């Protein structure tokens, strides 16, 4: 949360990053609330 | 009843904010949180650590 934060509060345009299943809800509902485009190699979330 | 000093020393701040530094006396609570053994309508209410 805190990184994600900081790359937000320096203004990046999009995130490339990895999650674990326990970041992976964090990420997704700040990069669905910010409006906020994050790439990923990591396993495919379930759902929309 | 403890008699240990409760209200926090001064204002934390954001929490987001790094390094944060966590208030000590928050353990305390932690501990007198857990420590708790009373009774109610779930039954007799008890905690590990």
């Amino acid at each position: 949360t805190n990184a994600f934060c900081s790359q937000f509060s320096r203004g990046v345009y999009a995130i490339f990053g990895f999650y674990d299943k326990k970041s992976v809800n964090t990420i997704t509902s700040f990069c669905g609330t910010l409006h906020v485009s994050f790439i990923t190699p990591s396993f495919p979330t379930d759902g929309t | 009843k403890q008699r240990i000093e409760i209200s926090r020393r001064g204002n934390a701040g954001d929490c987001l904010a790094n390094p944060a530094v966590p208030w000590g006396q928050g353990v305390e609570i932690e501990r007198a949180l857990k420590q708790v053994q009373v009774e109610g309508l779930s039954g007799n209410i008890k905690f590990d650590q």
